[PDB]
């Protein structure tokens, strides 16, 4: 079947978290909000991804 | 059995590898060739479109027939004697070529780095045995023009109006069913899993069929213009695309500048990025110290080969080199395809990407390959997540229908196209607001500046997604793109306020 | 007699083909290469533009003057060791020149596929003689520095300060009487039939004429940026564009990149057309096989050329190579010159047609020639009509007025340059909104993309005419100018309700 | 002594030229090096950037570590065996490398062009036994992997988890004290009289340095891309992107193509400027008639080169080929830096005008030499004054904040990034209307348009300052910010008579 | 003589329908209408062409 | 610091020098009412001497 869609800055938060513990953070790859980076814990963007797969 | 077609191909063609005959196997492989139902033919939108002057030699199997003059009839010897004044470069360089000097492969010993095309020598000879082309000890003397363009191994008369014939991929593959099946096998091996793309494509195998089941091919009144992609989708009906007619040189196909004419452009700037990258440009300065009549599989050590090639990258595959380039396919050109980014981190790519650090391994280290390669893969999603916050304020424009003529001069594209957003057809065919500017600006973005950054990471041309192409015209459209959405809005805001005054 | 000289020079220059000597001929060519009423001088516009530094090496015969130092006078011998450290390579350069090693070409046997500069040297010493520059019994030693910069075969000395001459055209001719009448024959054979352009133009004898005469060159202030044509358009002035100085090497100027640096630009990409076309990716590989040192004549056969050049296409007419490239010229690469298309079915180019032809069956069959200049033809054609219609979309806002800032802020042209819509002045000088974004959109449309459009078809690059440049481009302006005309013409609504409420 | 090394170099580092001997010269330029406060390490905004996988290699003095795998210790020879099939290609171009043959220098008569090599390994043997790195009796037998990978001339065993080292520009300089105190005067010889540039910049000991101290190369969250400029600026950390690894061939490095990677693009296209013109062309067309195996300073005569390339026309400094690049810089690519125009009649830029005239008189005279090169300061004024003329108009809509969005849509950039009109940040970073359309344009018509005119002019290239490139896009950009400041003024002029109807 | 300034358009026509009856029907090498390609009678375009040919 | 000049008045300087300052020459940039502007030498050299005195 067809996979989920993923939009691309979720997919670098994703692949920025691999090897990485859930509760890390670490900078977004393509976000900037109030002059600063977006960062994103690590737990919460693998949650997203695989919320996403569990529906293909 | 041919030991470089994968096992897909047998089991696509219902074949034993053990007991499948050269002449038994090449059968299997013309049926699915010429089936309609497999890509040939005018495709499933022929009744849309007619071809012109030169589609008889882009499609010969459709579209080909014998000129009506001269009305002679001529044998071996007379296509020579007759073209060496009609056709002269066609008989001089035929004659320098392998195939009018096969006695040429026979004397050659041992120990000179070409005896390699000796044991494809007697394996063409050892095809057209089992096809019964030739006697079991009778030797091929010459490939001749009645042998391509006639019939392979005529000994009869031919005649010039009726039995002349373009030599297709299935004429070539009657005496190499080794390259010809590698190159057919390309529609059993490039599979996508989740169906980003058809199966079998990208592939140089459908790359016609992919021509002409392009809408915007069918539908476009120009056809002189729609006919120049053909001349760039012709893998699939002709062999003669890497090494040329008549010299038919393999150390040509294997130069970079073959895949130049195709794989260039602002959709897919391969070539650019690949001569602008330190691999291309060691390739410019040292092609005059490397042999290049040697193969692929020698040319690092026989051929003193020391920077990497378009053949020798892309037709590698675990070891061995054939004309199947789909098994190491993971990104295909265009990011911004659905399924294409959220694949890369699937076990089907990962297997891929090993599959091309065995490649690189063969000069840098895999912690150096793996490094650069996790590079391409990041940088072309920090490319298409640019795009995607580009198309997010297009998209939300054409469902609040407030793209510029959206509503007052937005034409049909021409049949059997329907009209949407952003779609190829707007590339090639435009009518009054359709496309309209923003609409153009973040197609292009993704199908041509987002194509030409991850190009540029493929082909480590740090300019090619950094400065030049990918990010910097990614970012003007990015910025043009706010700028125009802005001003509409100002725009929309101004013209709110005099309704008001009106009501 | 020069049988590859046409009839319409001699007529042009009131001689007899049989009688006229080669003093005679030689003196008829430049009394028309040096009058002024035949483009030789600054030109019409020369009142409003002066000379710079590099313009007494760009023009010889109207700006150069030998330099007031060295104060010191030379022999023939003194011109090689002075310079031997002064311009050392340009002396270096000469010593492996055929012009200084003429025993050299002497010794040469009838064997020798060289041999034909014998029978030139032996030529250029016969038109030496008729011009009374040696006696009949004196042969010629070498082509040194006196010679050229000089006066040729000088045997006293000369003053640095007064002798010393930039060689022009006529300084080669001298010699050359041969190259130099054939370049010179473009003022008669170019002659269009309607007018489209002025005769002998396009020609490389009268491109400084061409370039002089184009009032955007002269008008503009910026003399240093209208120099820069200059250096493109030397030929007439100097013939040391191809076969460069001071080597003079014929072999240079067969090859492709000799033509690279004026013919390559956003209005005439030949250069980058032939190059990614499959006939100039075959030249860069096959460079190293082929003979260059050969003359096009023999080049395909005693030189092993398989794919053609920029010499080998357009030096060709009717089986004879000459200096003249002016006699197979239909579509003069702009589309969109009045008269150029409507003539394209004309007898008259059906007739240069078939002089192509006969280029293009010197490999392929003229079925296949034939079926692809046909493409060319309406591939041109139908990219044309897509900028005619975007043409008349800007030029009926010009007419009407409603250009941005046509009435507000439109400053006329530097003299003598009257103000027009569309103009070729426009893209070299801008000051306000003149010209206007839209205006200068589809001037390029025209100039830039529909140009390189038939370059792409021209010079088979399939890409050239269909996604990255040509058709590409060109749905690109059409859509922005259709964006900009309904953002305008809602623009004008929008504005319009301002004044009834304001009435 | 190192007699090419300017006298600037040892005062800076405190050092008296005659007594001081390589291992002290060595220990003081590695010392200024690897200064933290002289651009080693992260730079000042180290705390805003992290590394990749790639960055050990771009900058291996400060994150590079040996790989986990495999844990074996290995001597010199357990080097060439196993990397003989972990990195096949490695080795072979390291067999056929100088590095690896060692007594193939020694053995070099007198009448071998390639004599000079053997001074040089005599020089290099002297660098060493000061050092203290072989014996006073021992000659240097190879330069094998693991004198650059571990430490030169070790004699015992080696950690591939500890000991192994990415051969960085220190680890080149052990051996190569010439060349990389020639490439480190740099610092010293490169500063501006009145600070245009910082000191020592822009050179190729400083590109690292200055490319971590751009303020969007770390304020970027798209480390891909930003690691793509890196990628560029790797000169100061190691010395194998002009000779490449493992071959690290001296002829290579004098090909014009090995700049092709970093010297080209949108910002300074000097590739395509110098291959375009007719000297880049020359040398495509005689690389095969020229040796490039013998030294810059005997290329012109034992090389038979008559075209310039770029290592010859930039390395070149007083009749002396040095690995200093900055002695002759005047312009500095961006003519529109703040005191680089008014310095260009200085008696600073004039001397090295007059050092430029000694390259070119090379081939050219004096007066055609300062001819053109009076051409390119004037035609590169000329461009600026172009740009000025259209940033006045920008920049009027900054300071009266009637740039798009910029008061209601305009985010600040990534810290530590201040916001500003028109920085190089916009070039890499946008959100929202930051930049603006107008803002950018005009940003790009110097960055990029202005930038790449002088390049054409510099290299003379007559398109690239014409039609294609310089005036030409800045035409169109100039065209384009006057019609949208038209526009949005009569916009402003429209909304302001709709706030007057409604008070 | 100068030459009867024709559009592209028909020019492309013209060479459709030469060698072709007056009746026949070609299709149009640029225009689109409708959402389908235009067809051009051949009568009507020779007839445009031929009192053009006569202008000159 | 150096003092800022416009390149207008770099090219008007390069073309005054070595020239009286009643000399007349056009500017290589500048066009007005559809001729180039004719700067006079003597106010070019004035406005870059009175600029040369603010450097350092
Ligand atoms: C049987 C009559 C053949 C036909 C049909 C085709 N080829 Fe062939 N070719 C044949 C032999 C026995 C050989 C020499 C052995 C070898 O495999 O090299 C060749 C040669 C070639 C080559 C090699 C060029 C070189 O540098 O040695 C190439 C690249 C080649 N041929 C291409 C080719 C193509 C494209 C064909 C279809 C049009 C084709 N061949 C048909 C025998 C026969
Ligand atoms: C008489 C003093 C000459 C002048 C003036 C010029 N040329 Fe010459 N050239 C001359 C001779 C006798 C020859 C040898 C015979 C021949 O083949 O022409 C040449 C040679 C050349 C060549 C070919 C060199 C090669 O290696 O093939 C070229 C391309 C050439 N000449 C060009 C040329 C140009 C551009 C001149 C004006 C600067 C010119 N020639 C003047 C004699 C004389
Ligand atoms: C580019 C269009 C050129 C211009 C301008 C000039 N020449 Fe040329 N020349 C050119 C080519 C491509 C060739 C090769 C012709 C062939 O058949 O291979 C030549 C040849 C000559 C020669 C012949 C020398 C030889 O073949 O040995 C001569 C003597 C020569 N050219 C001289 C010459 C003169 C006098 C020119 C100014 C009138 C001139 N050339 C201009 C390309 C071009
Ligand atoms: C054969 C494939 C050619 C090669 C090799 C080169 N050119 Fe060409 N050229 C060719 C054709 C068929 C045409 C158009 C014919 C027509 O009907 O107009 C052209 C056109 C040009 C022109 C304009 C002059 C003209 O005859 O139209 C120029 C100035 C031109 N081409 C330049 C050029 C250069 C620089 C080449 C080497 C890179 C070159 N041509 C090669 C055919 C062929
Ligand atoms: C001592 C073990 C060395 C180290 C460390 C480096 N190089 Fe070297 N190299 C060395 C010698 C004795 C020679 C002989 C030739 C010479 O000119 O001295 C070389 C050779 C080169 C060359 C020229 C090769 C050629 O074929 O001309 C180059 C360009 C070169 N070396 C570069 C280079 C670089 C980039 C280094 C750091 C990675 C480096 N060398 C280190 C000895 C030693
Ligand atoms: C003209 C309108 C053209 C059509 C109808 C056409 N091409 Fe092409 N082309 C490539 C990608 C495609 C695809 C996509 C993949 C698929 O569907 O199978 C289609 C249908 C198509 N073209 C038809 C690629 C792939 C790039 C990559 O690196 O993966 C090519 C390589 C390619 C050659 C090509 C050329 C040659 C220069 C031209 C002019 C066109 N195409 C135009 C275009
Ligand atoms: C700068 C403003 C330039 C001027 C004044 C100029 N050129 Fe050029 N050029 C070609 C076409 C022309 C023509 C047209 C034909 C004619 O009227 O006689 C003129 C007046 C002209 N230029 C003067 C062509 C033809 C293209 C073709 O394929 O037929 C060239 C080839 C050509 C060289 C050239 C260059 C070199 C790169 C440059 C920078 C310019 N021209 C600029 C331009
Ligand atoms: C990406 C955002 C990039 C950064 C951070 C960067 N480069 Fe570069 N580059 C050149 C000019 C500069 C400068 C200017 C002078 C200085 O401050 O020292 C900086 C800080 C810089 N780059 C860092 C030049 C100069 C051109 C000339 O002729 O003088 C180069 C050559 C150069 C290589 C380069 C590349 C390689 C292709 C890339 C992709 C980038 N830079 C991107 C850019
Ligand atoms: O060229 C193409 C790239 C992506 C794509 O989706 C596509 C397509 O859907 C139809 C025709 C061409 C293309
Ligand atoms: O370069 C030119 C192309 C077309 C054209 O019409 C023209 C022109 O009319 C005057 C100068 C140059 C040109």
């Amino acid at each position: 079947s067809s996979l989920a869609p993923i939009s691309a800055k979720d997919m670098l938060d994703y692949l920025a978290c691999k090897d990485k513990k859930p509760t890390d953070v670490v900078k977004s790859h393509t976000e900037v909000e109030n002059g600063k980076i977006v960062r994103v814990k690590c737990g919460d963007i693998v949650a997203l991804v695989q919320k996403a797969r569990e529906q293909s | 059995d041919i030991s470089t077609v994968p096992d897909e191909t047998y089991d696509a063609l219902k074949l034993d590898r053990g007991k499948a005959t050269p002449k038994e196997t090449y059968e299997a492989l013309v049926k699915r060739y010429k089936d309609p139902a497999h890509g040939a033919g005018k495709g499933t939108m022929g009744d849309y479109w007619e071809p012109i002057a030169i589609s008889i030699y882009m499609d010969p199997n459709t579209f080909y027939k014998p000129p009506v003059s001269p009305k002679e009839v001529a044998e071996r010897k007379d296509c020579v004697e007759c073209h060496s004044d009609e056709t002269p470069v066609w008989v001089r360089a035929w004659k320098r070529s392998t195939h009018a000097n096969l006695d040429k492969i026979r004397n050659l010993k041992s120990d000179d780095p070409l005896y390699y095309k000796k044991g494809k020598l007697e394996e063409v000879e050892n095809n057209l045995r089992s096809m019964g082309k030739l006697g079991e000890k009778e030797t091929l003397k010459e490939v001749g023009c009645i042998d391509c363009h006639v019939d392979v191994n005529k000994k009869d008369k031919a005649d010039h109006t009726k039995d002349i014939r373009m030599p297709t991929a299935d004429t070539c593959g009657t005496c190499h069913l080794r390259e010809f099946a590698e190159r057919e096998s390309e529609r059993d091996t490039m599979v996508w899993p989740n169906g980003q793309w058809p199966a079998g494509r990208p592939s140089h195998a459908l790359d016609y069929t992919a021509n002409i089941e392009t809408t915007v091919w069918a539908a476009m009144p120009q056809r002189e213009v729609a006919e120049g992609c053909t001349m760039c989708h012709t893998n699939q009906n002709k062999c003669d695309n890497c090494h040329t007619r008549h010299e038919f040189s393999a150390a040509e196909s294997r130069k970079p500048e073959a895949c130049a004419t195709c794989h260039s452009g602002v959709d897919h700037n391969n070539w650019e990025a690949y001569t602008m990258s330190k691999h291309g440009k060691l390739a410019e300065m040292n092609r005059d110290k490397w042999n290049w009549e040697v193969r692929l599989k020698d040319a690092f050590s026989k051929g003193g080969q020391n920077a990497p090639t378009c053949a020798a990258c892309h037709m590698e595959y675990e070891g061995e080199y054939t004309h199947n380039i789909t098994r190491k396919t993971r990104w295909a050109n265009y990011p911004f395809v659905p399924g294409i980014a959220e694949n890369i981190t699937s076990d089907w790519s990962e297997a891929r990407l090993d599959s091309w650090v065995l490649t690189c391994t063969q000069c840098h280290s895999e912690r150096f390959a793996r490094s650069y390669l996790d590079l391409m893969d990041k940088g072309t999603l920090e490319g298409l997540a640019k795009y995607q916050e580009a198309n997010a304020i297009v998209h939300k424009m054409y469902e609040d229908g407030t793209l510029t003529g959206q509503k007052t001069n937005r034409p049909n594209p021409p049949e059997p196209e329907k009209p949407g957003f952003g779609i190829f057809t707007q590339l090639f065919w435009s009518k009054g607001n359709n496309p309209a500017s923003l609409e153009l600006k973040v197609l292009e973005m993704a199908e041509n500046n987002l194509a030409k950054m991850h190009v540029g990471l493929a082909h480590v041309n740090p300019g090619g997604w950094t400065y030049t192409e990918g990010w910097g015209p990614m970012n003007r459209a990015y910025v043009e793109i706010q700028d125009e959405y802005t001003k509409m809005q100002e725009l929309s805001a101004l013209q709110a306020r005099v309704n008001k005054l009106e009501g």
